[PDB]
């Protein structure tokens, strides 16, 4: 297996691969989250250099993880699908073992844990 | 067991080891497997000690009753009585018997009666677990009309080898000589036969 | 077909006092109707004031004791020479036994010593690791003979106060080390009389705060 | 899961005041067939230990090779291999005992009963038994197979407990062992007359005796025994 | 069981241990395994306890009737023949293993009988679970032309070997000496080398310890 | 399907100074199910007492059989049967069924009216007599009873002391056996008086 | 055949027996009377192997009726129960034993007392205040241990019996189709039609 | 073993015996068949002693790890399912366990789950488990009402174990009582059958089958 | 686990499943729901080996729910039944197979048709107008062969189902403690509370 440590520390104490991953997020289309008194609203930018698009079938920016939780993102679109899939699987697995749907904090903690794992695992960015 | 009976010029000689086993334990190392059913009709016993004793006792009874009415029975007659018991009760018996006797008319005769209860008249016979190891030797060395001393040496050498290779055979080599002269018992000890 | 188990016979006995505990066991080792040894000890000092015996199939018994002794050694290495308490030892042994749940150690295990309050403690285990603290336990071939006698004499079962119309029970009290050793010796002589796998010698290990003492007594050799 | 094919019978042994004695016949049986007659079942390790083995001979030969390799391995990077760091009987036994129990625990045993006899560096007698189940025990007298049933009773009349060991000389001890081998020849159907005997003494060292024979046997009374009950002739 | 028989100058001696087992439990510590078939024909029995007693009493009964019918003292070969034909008929299901010995007008005799009905002749014999231990002693110390006192010593030593080394045998040594021209002497408990040591404690309970629900006088009279 | 341990139960007998004691539990069950707590296992024919453990149908059958036989005995002999004689009768009767036996563990107890000697005896299911000076035990807790008797017993106990020893032997043995207990009865037997006592024990 | 219960009260014996006859996966009948009158004051219920049950019950019935005609006299419940036990005790060592378990409820006219005997196919007899055969006992015995009193009336006994049937209908796996209840007292045997 | 637990107006009653057997040999009369997982969770034990003892203490460890990770006490449903999913992994291996997970949480209220070694997991108001379960059911069902008082409910649980202790040969020793409320579990003592039986017989007037 | 029935009518699928959970000689529960909702318009009932039944049902449920979230779309009953069959078809050649028999009742929203699939533990799938697993079928199939019509209403289907349960309650040996009835139609899944 490919083992290379891609995410590593630099002299100044920075992990450039993680910081360059943030630059990819900074490039991505804007996404905003605002929570009210009895609701949450997720707003998302879609760049208008793409005309002749088919909005019926084009992947939506906001994704349902379960019937009660949603996930939007900014950055690499292909990368997001992997996190969304893993989150959706964990959501069903939680319902199966705990007999109760995930809390938003738990689902976040899971997704965040996956992201962290890819910052100190060999062979992955 | 290792047993055998060999006809020769003057009559017949019966031979046997003296070992009785329970598994690998030797319950009796000085057993007498050569048994009298009549004055000059004897047998070699192999297989179940209980079965062969029970059979021999019944045959002895039959031949004694035969003698009271019809006089001395033939060796063939004795073999027939053994056969009748072994054949008709084949399902409940484990007995390999060699019948050997001396008539004045018929001289020395040997009949062997294996597990099935069949009868086989032969010049000589070998039987018992240890006999397997001396088929080759006995076939090569047996001759008809041997002398007494030659027959004794034949039986001694044969049973010596059977004893050497068979764990179920051992102890002393007993022999019984049947001739017109009478009945002679012979015994041979390990120190003699082992170093043959 | 190969049978990986055997029966080495013998019997063991643990009694707990107020400030002491004893673990006794006969020294006879057998297979079928044969005696292998008249003096083969199966009660061991395992350190930290814990005595142990694993009676039944001696090969499994020796393996278990050996593994527990080793567990005590590594407990010191990993936890700054901390003393392994009898309750912690008991739980550790459960995991050793249950670790082989699907190919069990064929033994009845008993350990004895002092708890963390300095009081006498006896723990007993089944072959697959279920355990319980008790004042009293007999294990092995003659356990069925000795145990009911212990119920009667140590825990005073079925004994009522004379003249109270079977209403007031005989009150529970701790026994002295002298009285306990009398019961152990009488238990083993009685078991020797009526059980063929029990005899030859009796070895008792007594545990107090001062340490582990030994006593040996002859038993009938028939 | 095995079944033993070519087998060796009893190994017998006992302690005496200065050391230990061990003996075993030279037979390799093949069921009831007494197949092989030149089989050495006592194997010395160094000049202070003798391992007597009964049961499956193919597994015995495997154990021989292990002991042989143990001596080689012990010599590696060991300037004191023939002195302070030489192989002890207790080391050799524990090694075998470990192997026997590991093999039984894998359900593939070495189909043997083993007695390790020797003398430790401090002069103490070593005598201990181990078998296919990994069961171990020690006693002033030890025997395997039929030896356990017939030899032990005779050897225990000489050394019945620990205190009898200093009172037992090598002459008395060897006499009992040789007597026991005769009794086994009378009564064990898978035994032979030829045997080997080894003495490990703390003073005189290892004495290995080959090509011994059972002798002074009583067979004369057999001639008087006739029939199985009534028969007079 | 361990039982033996030893021939000597002017007769024959038989001996036996006195342990009766029930699995690993000693049921009777002092049972009598030496049986009287006739005044001067005695029998040592091993195997199934009820069978040895039943078969020896039956043949003993028929021997007595035979003795009265023929106006003669009974012979050992008659007991031997009757026992073996009975045992053979039952194909080993009657688990009686017997050493038959005695004196009669023909002389002194020693035989063994097995459950399936086979018989053996000898100067020294041993049967039972401790027969190998006993036979080891007999093979080591037996010789031709034993005296009465030497044969008793050899027989009891052979039983002792069973007592100490065989778990199936224990307790005491019974002996019966059958000498020619003399009455047979039955030596019940000839040796008692397994006496129970004094108990450490008396377990005599204070009167009223046991709780009682009812009392009543039972009528045994008419 | 082991006949001797379907119904459960125990009997124990002891000798004392010029007296004998015989005791039994009261349980009759069907394996785990306790059915009856009144099932006595001790019977008597004149002054001879018989306890019987094992398969309950055979306990009942044998009682009826020995009552039958001892009644005819008395009519012909013109006297009561003695313990020594009865012991032989029990042995004969059991061995008569050698290859189809009653699954029982009988125990005879009594005092010979002529000699005054205390007598006890035990049997296996096919009639082997086990005579004893001290005690006889029988039933599903026989191991337990052997252990209790061997430690608690001492010779020449007075009837009142003997009662305590035999009772404690039975009770503590029964409490270590699942199939024994549910009440108990103790018979104290002197030369010409017999006392019967029901014991208080745990009912589980 | 499955459920047979018996309760002895102050002045009567009450027998309850299930009505179902099942073979395979089919309830062939739901009104089966699993009892025979042995005499005017003696009733026997039965359960066990198919065929054996009725064959045995009627065989006993015939024998008791024969006795009654011969002596012009009714055998006591104790006497009948001893006769039945002996037959079963013979049977268990036969070539093919009767695999039948019975309860015998009777009223002894000489003693003026109700009597309930429980006898299994081995010939194991016991007199009881309340009895059951088969798996029923695993529920009813503990229930009766709690609620039963020796001085109860026939009506109290029937309510006690209803409590047993309700528990069995709740926890038993099989549908036994209710029970036929019969009462045995000084006036003989009668059937409760509405249960 | 006989164990039970039932739900009622005032929460949950849990009652167990204390006997342990090895065939017909009574090995112990003082076994603890209730495991105190946490102040709001109990577990009952029936079947293989080691299997029950080992895996239910393991369950307690898993329930502790839950509240460390989630900063919240585990639900009775989630606790019981950890155990049921565990024994299901071992299905066919020969585990012998008959358990009941009894407890209280805010979201669930008082809850009882039956969980056994062949994978069965059932929520319910009343369960009796063990070889003596039927004897306990007989007394419990015939006297059970939802509106029982805490005092009467405690007694019925105790009396039901006593009934089984008496009739079933493999049950006995002593009765251990627990009461589970919104504030957690409360221990209500060890009651020896040796004294309890006669006390109940005399005061209640029951057990007329026994010689008084 | 024992009785599960299914009837497809004109505009709906009706599933009936027994409420009893029995272990040994004890009915542990009499209100057990032997079904799981796989999707808003698809319901699966199940019966078979203890533990396996629920473990399998919930495993399928999780997978179908995962699919629904991923695609924001409900799988057709045909698609779900094929998925379930394949899982069982894999299972039967595993080390330890799922011993579970299922009925899948669903309403296809694209076709506007009710659909009933019967799948056994071997992975044997069939689409049927009416179905049953276990011994139930030995009574209900012949009954439905006679009384069933393809154009029946939901109410007629429930009366037809009552006729099945009555027959089972009459002739079945075991007490299955009645049934929970659920209806699957264009409006989704609902439970009949009074049956
Ligand atoms: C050689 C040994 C083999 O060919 C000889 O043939 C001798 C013949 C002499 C005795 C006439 N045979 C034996 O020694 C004979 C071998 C034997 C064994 C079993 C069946 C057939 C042949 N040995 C015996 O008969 C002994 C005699 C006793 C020791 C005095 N008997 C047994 O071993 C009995 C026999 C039971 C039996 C089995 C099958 C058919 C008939 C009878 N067997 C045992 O006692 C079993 N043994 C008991 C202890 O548990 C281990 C097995
Ligand atoms: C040594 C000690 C053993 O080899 C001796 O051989 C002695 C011989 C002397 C006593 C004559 N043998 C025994 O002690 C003998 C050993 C034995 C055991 C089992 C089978 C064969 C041999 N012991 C017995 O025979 C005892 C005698 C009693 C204890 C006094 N009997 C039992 O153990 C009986 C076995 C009876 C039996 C029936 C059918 C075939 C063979 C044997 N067992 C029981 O009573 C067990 N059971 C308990 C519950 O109630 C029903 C009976
Ligand atoms: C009632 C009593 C009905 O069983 C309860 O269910 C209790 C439950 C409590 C203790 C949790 N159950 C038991 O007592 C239980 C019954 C049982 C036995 C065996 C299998 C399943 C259930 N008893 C045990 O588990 C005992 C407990 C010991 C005595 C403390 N243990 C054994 O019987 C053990 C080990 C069983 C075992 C399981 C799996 C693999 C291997 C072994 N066996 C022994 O101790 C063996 N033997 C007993 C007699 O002496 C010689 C050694
Ligand atoms: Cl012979
Ligand atoms: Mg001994
Ligand atoms: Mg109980």
């Amino acid at each position: 297996g490919y083992d290379r440590a891609l995410s590593i520390f630099s002299p100044d104490g920075h992990i450039f691969q993680v910081e360059y991953a943030l630059e990819a997020v900074k490039r991505g289309t804007c996404a905003v989250g605002v929570k009210g008194k009895n609701c949450v609203v997720l707003g998302c930018e879609r760049r208008s250099t793409l005309k002749l698009q088919d909005t019926r079938i084009t992947p939506s920016k906001v994704s349902k993880i379960d019937s009660h939780v949603v996930l939007s993102f900014s950055g690499l679109n292909a990368d997001s699908r992997i996190l969304i899939e893993k989150a959706r699987v964990e959501a069903q697995s939680h319902r199966l073992t705990l007999e109760d749907p995930v809390t938003v904090e738990y689902l976040t903690r899971y997704v965040a844990g996956v992201q962290q794992r890819y910052t100190q695992s060999g062979g992955v960015r | 067991t290792s047993i055998m009976a060999v006809t020769f010029k003057d009559g017949v000689i019966l031979g046997a080891d003296s070992r009785t086993t329970t598994g690998a334990y030797i319950a009796n190392r000085v057993t007498d497997k050569l048994t009298r059913v009549h004055d000059k009709i004897w047998c070699c016993r192999s297989g179940s000690a209980a079965d062969t004793q029970a059979i021999a006792d019944i045959v002895q009874y039959h031949l004694e009753l035969y003698t009271s009415q019809y006089g001395t029975p033939s060796t063939e007659t004795a073999a027939s009585v053994f056969k009748e018991l072994c054949y008709e009760n084949k399902d409940n018996l484990t007995a390999g018997i060699i019948v050997a006797g001396y008539d004045d008319k018929n001289k020395g005769e040997v009949y062997t009666i294996p597990l099935g209860g069949s009868v086989h008249k032969l010049p000589y016979a070998i039987a018992g677990s240890g006999s397997t190891f001396i088929y080759g030797y006995c076939d090569k060395n047996f001759r008809e009309n041997m002398s007494k001393e030659e027959t004794v040496d034949f039986i001694k050498h044969s049973l010596s080898q059977a004893i050497k290779w068979d764990g179920s055979s051992g102890g002393v080599i007993r022999m019984v000589v049947l001739t017109a002269a009478g009945v002679e018992r012979l015994i041979f000890y390990p120190d003699e036969y082992e170093q043959l | 077909q190969f049978n990986p188990y055997g029966d080495n016979g013998g019997t063991i006995l643990g009694i707990a006092g107020e400030d002491f505990a004893v673990l006794a066991g006969d020294t006879r080792n057998i297979t079928d109707y044969s005696i292998n040894s008249r003096y083969e000890p199966k009660v061991f000092d395992c350190g930290d004031n814990i005595v142990m015996s694993a009676n039944g199939f001696a090969a499994d018994g020796d393996a278990l004791v050996k593994r527990f002794k080793n567990s005590v050694k590594w407990y010191h290495f990993d936890h700054n020479d901390k003393k392994l308490s009898i309750n912690s030892a008991a739980r550790n042994i459960q995991h050793l036994l249950y670790g082989k749940r699907f190919f069990p150690y064929y033994v009845h295990t008993i350990i004895a010593g002092l708890d963390e309050d300095g009081k006498g403690a006896v723990y007993s285990f089944d072959p697959v690791g279920s355990y319980e603290r008790e004042q009293c336990r007999a294990g092995g071939a003659a356990a069925s003979l000795i145990m009911p006698f212990l119920d009667n004499q140590v825990n005073f079962k079925n004994q009522y106060e004379p003249g109270t119309n079977g209403k007031v029970k005989k009150p529970l009290k701790y026994l002295s080390v002298e009285e306990v050793i009398k019961l152990v010796r009488d238990s083993f002589t009685s078991a020797t009389e009526r059980h063929i796998q029990v005899g030859d010698g009796l070895e008792i290990l007594i545990v107090t705060k001062d340490g582990v003492r030994k006593e040996f007594y002859e038993l009938k050799r028939d | 899961t095995q079944q033993p094919i070519v087998t060796g019978t009893s190994v017998i042994s006992m302690k005496y005041d200065n050391g230990v004695i061990i003996a075993a016949d030279n037979l390799g049986s093949y069921g009831s067939l007494l197949r092989f007659n030149g089989v050495e079942r006592l194997i010395p390790v160094g000049d202070n230990t003798v391992v007597g083995i009964s049961g499956d001979i193919s597994d015995m030969q495997h154990i021989e090779r292990l002991l042989k390799d143990l001596v080689t391995e012990n010599a590696y990077d060991n300037p004191l291999a023939d002195a302070e760091e030489a192989l002890e009987p207790s080391y050799i036994f524990e090694y075998l005992a470990t192997v026997m129990y590991q093999r039984r625990s894998k359900m593939n045993p070495l189909w043997n009963a083993i007695i390790v006899a020797g003398v430790q560096s401090n002069g103490d007698q070593f005598l201990r038994y181990v078998n296919l189940l990994g069961v171990t025990y020690s006693s002033p007298t030890l025997a395997t197979g039929f030896g356990a049933h017939m030899a032990n009773p005779l050897l225990r009349k000489v050394v019945d407990r620990e205190s009898d060991i200093p009172k037992t000389t090598v002459q008395v001890a060897e006499e009992a062992i040789v007597n026991a081998m005769r009794v086994l020849y009378y009564r064990d159907a898978r035994s032979s007359r030829n045997f080997s005997l080894a003495i490990i003494d703390k003073n005189t060292g290892l004495t290995f005796k080959k090509n011994l024979q059972v002798e002074n046997m009583k067979w004369d009374f057999a001639k008087d025994i006739k029939g199985y009950g009534t028969q007079k002739i | 069981t361990t039982i033996v028989g030893v021939k000597f100058n002017n007769g024959v001696v038989i001996a036996a241990d006195t342990r009766s087992t029930q699995g690993p439990i000693v049921a009777d510590k002092n049972c009598a395994k030496l049986h009287r078939i006739s005044p001067k024909i005695w029998c040592a029995g091993a195997g199934t306890a009820a069978d040895t007693e039943a078969v020896t009493q039956l043949i003993g009964s028929n021997i007595e009737l035979h003795s009265l019918y023929t106006s003669r003292e009974p012979r050992v070969v008659s007991a031997l023949q009757m026992l073996k034909q009975h045992l053979f008929k039952y194909q080993g299901h009657i688990g009686a293993y017997l050493i038959v010995a005695g004196v009669d007008p023909t002389g002194s005799h020693l035989f063994s009988i097995h459950a399936h009905g086979s018989t053996d002749v000898g100067y020294y014999l041993s049967l039972g679970s401790g027969s190998l231990a006993a036979m080891a002693v007999l093979e080591s110390h037996w010789k031709q032309d034993l005296t009465k006192e030497e044969a008793i010593k050899l027989a009891s030593d052979a039983i002792q070997a069973g007592i100490w080394n065989d778990l199936g045998s224990g307790s005491n040594v019974d002996v019966c000496v059958m000498e020619i021209g003399k009455d047979a002497e039955y030596l019940r408990n000839y040796l008692t080398p397994n006496v129970r040591e004094e108990k450490q404690k008396s377990y005599k309970f204070p009167r009223g310890t046991t709780a009682v629900l009812k009392e009543s006088i039972v009528n045994i009279c008419d | 399907s082991d006949p001797s341990s379907i119904n459960g139960g125990i009997v124990v007998a002891m000798t004392g100074k010029d007296c004998v004691a015989i005791a039994c539990d009261l349980r009759l069950g069907s394996q785990s199910l306790g059915v009856s707590n009144k099932f006595e296992k001790i019977f008597h024919y004149g002054h001879v007492f018989l306890g019987i453990t094992g398969l309950a149908t055979d306990v009942t059958t044998l009682n009826e059989m020995f009552r039958y036989k001892t009644n005819l005995y008395k009519l012909k002999e013109e006297r009561a049967i003695e313990p020594e004689t009865f012991t032989q009768l029990v042995s004969s009767s059991l061995y008569e069924r050698r290859f189809g036996p009653y699954f029982v563990g009988p125990v005879v107890a009594g005092i010979n009216s002529k000699s005054g000697k205390p007598f006890i005896a035990g049997f296996d299911l096919i009639g082997c007599i086990d005579e004893a000076k001290d005690f006889i035990v029988s039933g599903t807790a026989s191991d337990q009873l052997f252990g209790m008797c061997e430690s608690l017993y001492e010779p020449n106990l007075e009837p009142e002391d003997l009662f305590e020893t035999i009772s404690q032997a039975l009770l503590n043995a029964a409490d270590r056996d699942a199939l024994s207990g549910w009440g108990a009865v103790v018979y104290i037997i002197k030369k010409d008086e017999v006392v019967k006592r029901y014991l208080k024990m745990r009912q589980d | 055949m499955d459920i047979i219960l018996g309760i002895r009260v102050q002045d009567s014996v009450i027998l309850a027996s299930s009505k179902a006859v099942t073979r395979g996966i089919s309830v062939l009948k739901d009104s089966d009377d699993k009892t025979r009158q042995l005499s005017p004051h003696t009733l026997m219920s039965f359960a066990g192997e198919a065929g054996d049950t009725v064959q045995f019950a009627e065989y006993i019935q015939a024998n008791i009726q024969l006795y009654s005609i011969r002596e012009d006299y009714e055998l006591s419940p104790q006497a009948v129960s001893s006769f039945v036990r002996q037959e079963l005790a013979k049977s268990i060592r036969s070539r093919r034993p009767y695999q039948v378990n019975v309860l015998i409820g009777g009223y002894d006219k000489k003693k003026n007392k109700p009597e309930l005997y429980q006898i299994d196919y081995l010939g194991t007899k016991v007199e009881l205040p309340y009895g059951a055969h088969g798996y029923s006992g695993f529920y009813t015995f503990s229930l009766l241990d709690h609620h039963y009193r020796p001085d109860m009336t026939t009506e109290e006994g029937l309510d006690l019996l209803k409590l047993c049937v309700q528990e069995l209908e709740k926890r038993m796996p099989m549908d036994f189709k209710g029970v036929i209840v019969k009462i045995v007292d000084k006036d003989g045997i009668r059937q409760v039609d509405d249960f | 073993t006989t164990t039970l637990a039932f739900r009622f107006q005032g929460g949950i009653i849990v009652a167990v015996d204390s006997r342990a057997t090895a065939g017909n040999w009574v090995a112990s009369q003082t076994v603890k068949k209730v495991i105190e997982i946490n102040p709001f969770l109990l577990g009952t034990m029936a079947g293989g002693a080691a299997d029950c003892q080992f895996w239910e203490t393991w369950l307690g460890s898993q329930c502790r790890l839950h509240e460390l990770r989630e900063k919240e006490r585990i639900s009775v449903a989630a606790a019981s399912k950890i155990l049921s999913n565990l024994v299901y992994q071992y299905k066919g291996a020969g585990l012998s366990m008959g358990t009941m997970i009894c407890g209280y949480t805010r979201k669930e209220g008082p809850t009882i789950y039956y969980v056994d070694s062949d994978g069965t997991r059932l929520k319910g108001d009343i369960f009796c488990v063990g070889s003596g379960q039927t004897f306990a059911y007989g007394v419990l069902d015939s006297n059970y009402k939802w509106d029982l008082s805490v005092e009467d409910a405690l007694y019925l649980g105790k009396r039901s174990i006593l009934a089984a202790a008496h009739r079933n040969a493999y049950s006995g020793g002593s009765v251990n009582l627990y009461h589970v409320t919104e504030d957690g579990w409360i221990y209500h003592g060890n009651h020896d059958v040796g004294e309890l039986f006669w006390k109940v017989k005399e005061e209640e007037g029951s057990f007329n089958n026994v010689i008084g």
